C-alpha cells in the first residue's frame, strides 16, 4: 500500500558521505511521516489470505 | 472482483510484448526466443555469442536505456546439455521497466564478460565462476569470491552435496585448523514431499 | 512407576535403561540420569470412565480450542470402553 | 563385544572406534597427544583430573560431543580411581613428575599410584593396561626417578600380569622439557655440559610417535604382556645435539664442561623453587645418563609407527626461541647433527 | 565432435601453458616456505607441487587442460599474495589424515566400504 | 515528491551584520558549544538502565523461548507423535520415534530437540495440532557444555512440568490471536 | 462484536517529524564585544 | 519525571529543547500489560454459499509465458511510456 | 526547597529497610535501596516489590532469597531462581501477581522449582530414550 | 531501538528474527493495545533525531 501513503524522497546534491548522511537522517523523518498515516488508516479485517 | 486473487492489469503485458518484438527485430542474429510471463516480465533468450552486443544495445539504445544491471546469476539444470542458464536482470530508470536477458553455458564453454558494459557485473561474474564454475573471457580479475581459499568444487552445482566433502576442525597435534572428510553425527534427513497428484493442469506435459 | 534396574539405574517411562556392561553408563558418573517421574500411562489409567447416554460422543480434550481436534467415539461395543485417540479418556454408555 | 563398542564409521571424530580408554595423566605433555589420537578416531575417553578445570580446557575440543568424560580424582583416594576405570576396556597410565613435591615423592608417583591404578583396573575387569615407563628405567640407575620407574614396572606386572609397558626415550615436542630445556640455557650465557657432552648418547623420540604407538597398542592383538622401546631413528652425542639445537635457534653456542658434582649441586638450588623447578638434581642426572642401546625389544615399528627424525620436527619446537633476525630461517640453513651407531 | 576452444587449439599448445605454470609454481615454493614460515623443506614443497601436477596426468581434452591451467594460476595467485594461510597451504599435505588402505583385506577388516 | 537535503545556494549577500556572525561562529566555536550542551542535558536525565538480575526486561505472552512438552489436565501427554513439528522444523532440529504404547496409545519413544540447531522460529508451535510442543517463556538456560543443550524427551517433559503454570496462562492470553 | 486492535475514532494526534533545531544565542557583536571588553579590562 | 524543577530548567536550557513533554522513558501512558481478549474477524470466503473454490483460485489462473518470438513503416516503441519527472515537495522542498 | 524534599526522600530510603543491617544487606546484594510496595513472597523466600512511579522496566523487582534448595545464594543470585508464577509478573507478561491470580493447580506441576543446575552434579546429561533395535543371537551354553 | 524491538516481540515473540511477514499476509494479528505504544513512541522519536 505504498501508493496510498504520502511521503517525500530526500535527494542529495554532492554525492559524498555528508549528503548520504543527510538523506538517511531525512528518511528517518519521512518514515515517521508514513507511520502516522498507517496508524490512522489501519483497516479491519483478516490478516492472512482467505485461501487455506 | 476477487479479494483473494492478484489484480491482473492489462496495459503492461501489451507494452512488453511490443518491446519484445522490437528487440527481436533489431538483434535477429542473437535472439532465440522472446516471452512475457503472466507476472508481466519480458525475457530475451540469446545465443551466448550475443551477450555483449545484446546488453550494449539494451544499455545505450535510446528507446531502452537499461543502464542498471540489477544482478547476474546462473541456474543449474543438469538435464540440459548446456546445463548453466545465465540470467541478466536489467533495470531502466528512464522507462521504469525491467527486462531479463538469458543465455546458456556448459562446463567447457565460457561466456564473454560484460565488465566493459556494466562494472556492476565484475563481482557478479566472480560469483558465477565460483559457485558454478562458469569461466568468463576478458574478466579483469576472475578468482573465487565467496568460497574458502583453496576450496575445490562449485557448491551451487546441483550435483554438489549439500554438506560438501570436507570439514574443518582444530588439531592440537599440528596446532592449526585442518580439513578432513565430512562425517556428521546426524545425517541430513531427506524428505520426499512431492505429491503424486498433479496440481496444475496448465503445465501438464505430453506423454509422447 | 520409576522402577530401578538391578544395575541401579532408573528406568525411563519408555523402558530404556543401559545394560550392566554398556560403557555408555559413564556419562552419569558424578551426574544423574534425567528421568521424568510422572508416567503418563500411569496417570491416564487413574481417570474414571465418563458415562454418557447417547451412543456417539464427541471428545475435544477440554478447553475447546485449547484441546485436540474434535472426534467422535462409538459406544455400541458394550464390553469395552470407547477411548479417545488423542487424550486417552474413556467413555461408556449409560444403558 | 557388547553392541555399544563395535567400531562403526571410517575413523573420523563422529565414528565409533570401540575403544573406551581412561587415560591417567591426560593433562600433561604426552597426555594431550594421547587424548587427541584417541579422540580423533572416535574413542570414548575418560579423563581423570586433579587440576583446575581451566587446565583441562584445551582437551575439550579433542572429541566429538560426548566422547570425552572428565572426572575429578585424588590419587590418595582409591574410591575415585575405581570410579574412573569402571567402564573402560583399556587404561593408560601416564602419571609422572620430573621433580618431587611435599605431598608426592618419586615413589608415590612412579610406584604407588601406578599400582593403585593397575590394582583397580584388574578388579574392574579392564582388558588392556598400558603403562608408560622409561627406556633407561633400571634398578642400577644413578637417577632416583629412574629407579622408581623400574620398581613401578614390576609392581604393575604383579597385579596386572598382562600389562603392556611402554619405554620411550626422551620425548621432544612443542611442550616437552627436552629441547625447550636446552634452548633455554641461552638465558645463562653458556651451556654447562658434564664432560662437555661427549660421553652421553641420546636417541630422542617425537611425542606424536610415542602417542601414536600408545594408541596403536590399544588395538594391536600382538601387544598384551610385551615391553616396547619407543626411540627415535638416530643416536647423537649430547654435545652434537645441544650444538644442533642452538643451530636451530641460531643462538650463540658456548659450551664448557662442568663436573657432575658441581652440576648436581646447582640442580639442587633450582629445586628449592616452590613452583615448578627450572631444573633439579634428578633432571641433571637424567640428562647425562646415556640412552641404552636397543637390544631385543619391539619398538615403534612393531606398532605400525615410523619414527620421525629429529630433523623434520625441530623447527616447530625451536622457532619460538629465535630472535626477529632469524624467525624466518628455514630448516635447511641449519647443518644437521652427526649421528653415532653406538 | 567439433567444439569451441577456450585458449589452446590442441593438447600440444596447451602443454605449453602447463609447463609455464609449473615453472611459476616451482619458483614460488622457496618464497611460500620462507614467507609463510612453513615447517617443511623446499624439496618437500616442490615434490608436492609435482605430485599435484601428476594427479591430472590423464587429462587429454584440450579445453579441460585450459581450465586446469586457469585454476592453477588462481591457486598460484592466492599463494603469492598471501591470501592463503599456513592452514591453507598445509592442507595439500594431509598431515592429520590417516590414509585408507588400498588392499582388499584391510578394507574388509575395517568396514563395509569397497 | 522529492526534497533537497543539502541544497541551499539561493545565495544571499554577506552583510556586515552577517559576516560578524559567521566569524563568531568560527572563532567562538559556537556550534561546538551547542553539542557540549546536548551531552550536558543528558547527564541530568535519568539513565535508562535496569537493575539486572533484580529487574527484568519486558516480554509479551508470545515470547519464543525454551521448549517444553505439555500434558493434558489429567496428566496424559498431549503429543501423539504426528511428526508435523518434525516435518516443518526449518533447522531439522527435532528427532522423533514412536510406537504403540502398552495401552495401545500413539506416543513417542524418542523426542529430541538439538537446541543448537534450533533457530527458535516457533514453527513447531504452529504445526502442532494439540499444543504438545511449545516454546516457553524461559530464556535463562545457558549451560557450561554443548552436550547439555541436546534435549531428549525426559528433559522436555521436565521443562513442561516445571513451566506449566506459566505456559498455560500465556496460551490463555494469546490463543485467541491464533 | 468484533474486537480488533484499531486506532481510536478520529485518529491519533499529529506527530512531529520535521527538523526542529532551534535558533539561539547572542549576536556576533555581543560575543566580540564581551571578549574585547574582557581583554581591555585585563590589560588595564 | 522525578527530577526537581531546577534540574528541569538546567537540562531544558542546555539542550535547547523542552524535554519534559517528550521523555525517552516510559511511565503510565504505555498500554496495560494484560488486555481483554480479542475477537478477530473472519475473511471474505467464510460464506456458506456461492463460494466454490474453483471461482476464487489464483494458483490455477497462472499460465505458461506467451511466446512472442521463437524457433517454431512500423513505429518504434519503448519498454514503457517515459517516466514523469517527480515534482518538488510542497511540504518542505529545501530541508 | 525542592532540594530538601530530595534529601527527605533520601533519608526516608536510607532508614526504610529496617536498621543499618538491613540497608547494608540490600545495598551490597542489589546495589539499590529504593522502597517499593511488597507485592508478595514465595515459598523460597524471594520478595517482590513494585513502584509504579518508576519508569517501565524499574517499576517491578525482586530481592532474591539468601538460601534456595540448600545452596547459599547470599551473593550468587541468578535470574533462574524466580519460579514460574512470578516469572510472568516479574517480566511484565501480565499485570496481576500470583497472590491474586494464582495459576491453575495440576498434580504434575513441579512443587519445588529448580534453578539452573549447570556445572553441578544435578546437571542434565543427554542420552537415547529408545531401546535396543537389533537383537543378537545367543549361542547355546552347552557343547555340541 | 530497544523500544522498537519491543514491537517486534509483541507481534511475533522475537526481538529480531520475527518470521512475521509471510506469503499471503502476516502470521498473527496485532495484539490489542499495540498501536497505542507505536504511536506513543512515534510522537517522541523526532526529538531523538533532533538531539543526534
Ligand atoms: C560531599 C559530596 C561528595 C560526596 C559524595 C557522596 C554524597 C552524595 C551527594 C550528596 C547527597 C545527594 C543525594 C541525593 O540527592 O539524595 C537523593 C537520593 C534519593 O532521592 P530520589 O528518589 O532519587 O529523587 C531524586 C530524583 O530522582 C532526581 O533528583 P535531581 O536529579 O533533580 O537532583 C536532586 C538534587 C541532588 O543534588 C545534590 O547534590 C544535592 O539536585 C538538585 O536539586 C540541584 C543540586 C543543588 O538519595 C539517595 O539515593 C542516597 C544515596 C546514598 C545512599 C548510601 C547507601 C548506604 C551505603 C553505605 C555504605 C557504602 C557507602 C559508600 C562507601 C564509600
Ligand atoms: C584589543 C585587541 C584584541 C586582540 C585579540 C583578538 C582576539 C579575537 C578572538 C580570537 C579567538 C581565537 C580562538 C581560536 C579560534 C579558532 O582558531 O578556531 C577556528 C578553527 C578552525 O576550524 P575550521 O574547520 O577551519 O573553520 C573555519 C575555517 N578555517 O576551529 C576550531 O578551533 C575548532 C577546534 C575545536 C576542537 C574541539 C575542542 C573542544 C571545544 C570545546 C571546549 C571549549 C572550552
Ligand atoms: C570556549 C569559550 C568561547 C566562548 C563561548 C561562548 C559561547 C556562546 O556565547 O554561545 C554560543 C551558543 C549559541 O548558539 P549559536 O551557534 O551561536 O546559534 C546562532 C545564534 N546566533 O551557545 C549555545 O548555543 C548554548 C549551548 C548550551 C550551553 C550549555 C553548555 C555550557
Ligand atoms: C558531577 C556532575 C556535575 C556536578 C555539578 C552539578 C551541579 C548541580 C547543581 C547545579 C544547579 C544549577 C542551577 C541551574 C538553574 C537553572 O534552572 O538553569 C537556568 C539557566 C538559564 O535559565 P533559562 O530560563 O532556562 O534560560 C534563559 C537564558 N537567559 O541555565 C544556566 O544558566 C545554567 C548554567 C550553569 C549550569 C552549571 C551546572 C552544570 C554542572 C556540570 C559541570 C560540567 C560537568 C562536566
Ligand atoms: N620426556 C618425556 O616426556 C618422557 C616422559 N616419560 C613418561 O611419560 C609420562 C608422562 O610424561 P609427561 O607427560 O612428560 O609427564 P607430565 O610432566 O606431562 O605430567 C603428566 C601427568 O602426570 C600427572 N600427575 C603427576 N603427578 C600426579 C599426582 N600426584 N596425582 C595425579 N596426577 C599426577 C599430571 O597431572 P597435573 O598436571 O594435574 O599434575 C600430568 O597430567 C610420565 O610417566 C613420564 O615419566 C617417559 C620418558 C620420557
Ligand atoms: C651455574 C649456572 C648454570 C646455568 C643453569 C643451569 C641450567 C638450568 C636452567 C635450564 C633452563 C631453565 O629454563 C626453564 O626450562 C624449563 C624446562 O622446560 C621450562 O619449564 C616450564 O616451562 C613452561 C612454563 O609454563 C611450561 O610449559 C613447561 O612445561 C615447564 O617445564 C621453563 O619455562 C624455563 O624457564
Ligand atoms: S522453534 Fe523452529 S527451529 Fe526450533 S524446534 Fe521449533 S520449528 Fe525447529
Ligand atoms: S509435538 Fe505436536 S507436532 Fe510434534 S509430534 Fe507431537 S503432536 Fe505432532
Ligand atoms: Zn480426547
Amino acid at each position: 500500500v505504498y501508493d496510498q501513503v504520502e511521503f517525500d524522497v530526500p535527494i542529495g546534491s554532492r554525492g559524498d558521505c555528508y549528503d548520504r548522511y543527510l538523506c538517511r537522517v531525512e528518511e528517518m523523518r519521512q518514515s515517521l511521516r508514513i507511520i502516522e498515516q498507517c496508524l490512522n488508516k489501519m483497516p479491519p479485517g483478516e490478516i492472512k489470505v482467505d485461501d487455506a | 472482483k476477487r479479494p483473494t486473487v492478484r489484480p491482473r492489469s492489462d496495459v503492461t503485458h501489451k507494452q512488453l510484448s511490443a518491446f519484445g518484438e522490437y528487440v527481436a527485430e533489431i538483434l535477429p542474429k542473437y535472439v532465440q526466443q522472446v516471452q512475457v510471463s503472466c507476472l508481466d516480465e519480458l525475457e530475451i533468450c540469446i545465443h551466448p555469442d550475443g551477450v555483449i552486443p545484446t546488453l550494449t544495445f539494451l544499455r545505450d539504445h535510446t528507446n531502452a536505456q537499461f543502464k542498471s544491471l540489477a544482478d547476474l546469476t546462473a541456474v543449474d539444470v543438469p538435464t540440459r546439455q548446456n546445463r548453466f542458464e545465465i540470467v541478466y536482470n536489467l533495470l531502466s530508470l528512464r522507462f521504469n521497466s525491467r527486462i531479463r536477458v538469458k543465455t546458456y553455458a556448459d562446463e567447457l564453454t565460457p561466456i564473454d564478460s560484460i565488465v566493459s558494459v556494466h562494472i556492476a557485473a565484475n563481482w557478479y561474474e566472480r560469483e558465477v565462476w565460483d559457485m558454478f564454475g562458469v569461466f568468463f573471457f576478458n574478466h579483469p580479475d576472475l578468482r573465487r569470491i565467496l568460497t574458502d581459499y583453496g576450496f575445490e568444487g562449485h557448491p551451487f552445482r546441483k550435483d554438489f552435496p549439500l554438506t560438501g566433502y570436507v570439514e574443518l576442525r582444530y588439531d592440537d597435534e599440528v596446532k592449526r585448523v585442518v580439513a578432513e572428510p565430512v562425517e556428521l553425527a546426524q545425517e541430513f534427513r531427506k524428505f520426499d514431499l512431492n505429491s503424486p497428484w498433479e496440481a496444475f493442469p496448465a503445465y501438464r506435459q505430453p506423454p509422447e | 512407576g520409576v522402577q530401578v534396574s538391578p544395575s541401579g539405574e532408573k528406568i525411563t517411562h519408555t523402558g530404556q535403561v543401559y545394560d550392566e556392561k554398556d560403557y555408555r553408563r559413564v556419562r552419569f558418573v558424578d551426574r544423574q540420569k534425567e528421568v521424568n517421574e510422572n508416567f503418563a500411562i500411569d496417570l491416564i489409567a487413574q481417570q474414571p470412565v465418563n458415562e454418557v447416554e447417547h451412543r456417539i460422543i464427541a471428545c475435544d480434550g477440554g478447553g475447546g480450542a485449547l484441546g485436540h481436534p474434535k472426534v467422535y467415539i462409538n459406544l455400541d461395543k458394550e464390553t469395552k470402553t470407547g477411548t479417545c485417540g488423542y487424550c486417552g479418556l474413556q467413555f461408556k454408555q449409560h444403558h | 563385544l557388547h553392541h555399544a563398542v563395535i567400531p562403526h564409521g571410517k575413523g573420523g571424530r563422529s565414528s565409533v572406534s570401540g575403544v573406551v580408554a581412561t587415560v591417567f595423566g591426560a593433562t600433561g605433555f604426552l597426555g594431550r597427544y594421547v587424548v587427541n589420537h584417541l579422540g580423533r578416531m572416535g574413542s570414548q575417553v575418560i579423563i581423570p583430573y586433579r587440576c583446575d578445570v581451566y587446565d583441562i580446557m584445551h582437551l575439550r575440543l579433542m572429541g566429538d560431543l560426548g566422547q570425552l568424560t572428565f572426572l575429578e580424582w585424588d590419587a590418595r583416594d582409591k574410591d575415585s580411581i575405581r570410579k574412573a576405570v569402571q567402564h573402560s576396556n583399556v587404561v593408560i597410565n601416564l602419571i609422572g613428575r620430573e621433580w618431587e613435591t611435599r605431598n608426592f615423592d618419586f615413589e608415590d608417583v612412579f610406584v604407588n599410584i601406578p599400582r593403585a591404578i593397575a590394582q583397580a583396573s584388574k578388579e574392574a575387569g579392564v582388558e588392556r593396561f598400558i603403562h608408560v615407563s622409561h627406556l633407561n628405567a633400571s634398578m642400577k640407575s644413578s637417577s632416583k626417578s629412574l629407579r622408581s620407574k623400574a620398581v613401578g614396572e614390576k609392581e604393575v606386572r604383579s597385579v596386572f600380569p598382562e600389562a603392556i609397558i611402554i619405554r620411550p626415550s626422551d620425548i621432544f615436542g612443542r611442550e616437552d622439557r627436552f629441547l625447550n630445556h636446552f634452548a633455554n640455557y641461552r638465558w645463562f650465557l653458556a651451556v654447562p655440559l658434564v664432560s662437555l657432552g661427549f660421553k652421553t648418547v641420546k636417541q630422542p623420540v617425537y611425542v606424536a610417535d610415542v602417542s601414536k604407538g600408545i594408541v596403536n597398542a590399544t588395538k594391536d592383538p600382538d601387544a598384551v604382556g610385551k615391553t616396547f622401546a619407543f626411540t627415535g631413528p638416530n643416536r647423537y652425542l649430547l654435545f652434537h645435539l645441544v650444538k644442533y639445537i642452538f643451530g636451530m635457534t641460531h643462538r650463540t653456542f658456548i659450551p664448557y664442561p662442568l663436573p657432575l658434582f658441581v652440576y648436581s649441586w646447582i640442580g639442587k638450588l633450582f629445586g628449592l623453587s616452590p613452583f615448578e623447578p627450572w631444573t633439579t638434581k634428578d633432571k641433571v642426572e637424567r640428562i647425562h645418563i646415556s640412552d641404552v642401546m636397543p637390544t631385543d625389544l619391539p619398538g615403534l615399528e612393531d606398532l605400525g609407527v615410523q619414527p620421525t627424525p629429529l630433523e623434520l620436527k625441530s623447527i616447530e619446537v625451536l622457532r619460538r626461541h629465535r630472535t626477529y633476525r632469524w624467525l624466518s630461517s628455514e630448516i635447511e640453513e641449519t647443518k644437521p647433527a652427526k649421528t653415532v651407531n653406538y | 565432435t567439433s567444439v569451441k576452444p577456450i585458449f589452446s587449439r590442441d593438447l600440444n599448445e596447451a602443454k605449453r601453458r602447463v609447463r609455464e605454470l609449473y615453472r611459476a609454481w616451482y619458483r614460488e615454493v622457496p618464497n611460500t616456505v620462507h614467507l609463510m614460515q612453513l615447517d617443511i623443506t623446499v624439496k618437500q614443497g616442490r615434490d608436492k607441487v609435482r605430485e599435484m601436477f601428476m594427479k591430472n596426468a590423464h587429462v587429454t581434452d584440450p579445453r579441460v587442460v585450459d581450465l586446469l591451467v586457469i585454476k592453477g594460476k588462481m591457486e598460484l595467485q592466492e599463494t603469492i599474495k598471501v591470501w592463503k594461510q599456513r592452514t591453507h597451504v598445509m592442507r595439500f599435505f594431509h598431515e592429520t589424515e590417516t590414509p585408507r588402505p588400498k588392499d582388499f583385506l584391510s578394507k574388509f577388516y575395517m568396514g563395509h566400504d569397497p | 515528491t522529492y526534497k533537497y537535503v543539502n541544497k541551499k545556494e539561493q545565495e544571499s549577500e554577506v552583510d556586515m551584520k552577517s559576516a560578524t556572525d559567521n566569524a563568531a561562529r568560527i572563532l567562538m566555536w559556537t556550534e561546538l558549544i551547542r553539542g557540549l550542551g546536548m551531552t550536558l542535558s543528558y547527564l541530568f536525565r535519568e539513565p535508562a538502565t535496569i537493575n539486572y538480575p533484580f529487574e527484568k526486561g519486558p516480554l509479551s505472552p508470545r515470547f519464543r523461548g525454551e521448549h517444553a512438552l505439555r500434558r493434558y489436565p489429567s496428566g496424559e501427554e498431549r503429543c501423539i507423535a504426528c511428526k508435523l513439528c518434525e516435518a516443518i522444523c526449518p533447522a531439522q532440529a527435532i528427532t522423533i520415534e514412536a510406537e504403540p504404547r502398552a495401552d495401545g496409545s500413539r506416543r513417542t519413544t524418542r523426542y529430541d530437540i538439538d537446541m543448537t540447531k534450533c533457530i527458535y522460529c516457533g514453527f513447531c508451535q504452529e504445526a502442532c495440532p494439540v499444543d504438545a510442543i511449545v516454546e516457553g517463556p524461559n530464556f535463562e538456560f545457558s549451560t557450561e557444555t554443548h552436550e547439555e543443550l541436546l534435549y531428549n524427551k525426559e528433559k522436555l517433559l521436565n521443562n513442561g512440568d516445571k513451566w506449566e503454570a506459566e505456559i498455560a496462562a500465556n496460551i490463555q492470553a494469546d490463543y485467541l490471536y491464533r | 462484536k468484533v474486537k480488533q486492535d484499531m486506532p481510536p475514532p478520529g485518529g491519533y494526534g499529529p506527530i512531529d517529524y520535521k527538523r526542529n533545531l532551534p535558533r539561539r544565542g547572542l549576536s556576533g557583536y555581543s560575543m566580540f564585544a564581551v571578549g574585547i571588553g574582557a581583554l581591555i579590562f585585563g590589560y588595564w | 519525571a522525578s527530577a526537581t524543577r531546577v534540574i528541569q530548567k538546567l537540562r531544558n536550557w542546555a539542550s535547547g529543547q523542552d524535554l519534559q513533554a517528550k521523555l525517552q522513558l516510559r511511565y503510565q501512558e504505555i498500554a496495560k500489560r494484560t488486555q481483554p481478549p480479542p475477537k478477530l474477524p473472519v475473511g471474505p470466503s467464510h460464506k456458506l454459499s456461492n463460494n466454490y473454490y474453483c471461482t476464487r483460485d489464483g494458483r490455477r489462473e497462472v499460465v505458461p509465458p506467451s511466446i512472442i518470438m521463437s524457433s517454431q513503416e512500423k513505429k518504434a516503441v519503448t519498454p514503457a511510456p517515459p517516466m514523469k519527472r517527480w515534482e518538488l515537495s510542497k511540504d518542505q522542498p529545501y530541508l | 526547597m525542592e532540594l530538601v524534599e530530595v534529601l527527605k526522600r533520601g533519608v526516608q530510603q536510607v532508614t526504610g529497610h529496617g536498621g543499618l543491617r538491613g540497608l547494608l544487606r540490600v545495598f551490597f546484594r542489589a546495589n539499590d535501596i529504593r522502597i517499593g510496595t511488597l507485592v508478595g513472597e514465595d515459598k523460597y523466600g524471594n520478595k517482590y516489590y513494585e513502584d509504579n512511579k518508576q519508569f517501565f522496566g524499574r517499576h517491578r523487582w525482586v530481592i532474591y532469597t539468601t538460601e534456595m534448595n540448600g545452596k547459599n545464594t547470599f551473593w550468587d543470585v541468578d535470574g533462574s531462581m524466580v519460579p514460574p508464577e512470578w516469572h510472568r509478573w516479574l517480566h511484565c507478561m501480565t499485570d496481576d501477581p500470583p497472590t491474586t491470580n494464582p495459576p491453575t493447580a495440576r498434580k504434575f506441576i513441579w512443587t519445588n522449582h529448580k534453578f539452573n543446575v549447570s556445572a553441578t552434579p544435578e546437571q542434565y546429561v543427554p542420552y537415547s530414550t529408545t531401546r535396543k533395535k537389533i537383537h543378537e543371537w545367543v549361542p547355546p551354553s552347552t557343547p555340541y | 531501538r530497544e523500544k522498537m524491538f519491543e514491537f517486534y516481540e509483541r507481534v511475533s515473540g522475537a526481538r529480531m528474527h520475527a518470521a512475521y511477514i509471510r506469503p499471503g499476509g502476516v502470521h498473527q494479528d496485532l495484539p490489542l493495545g499495540l498501536l497505542d505504544d507505536i504511536y506513543e513512541f512515534s510522537k517522541n522519536f523526532s526529538l531523538r533525531i533532533d538531539e543526534v
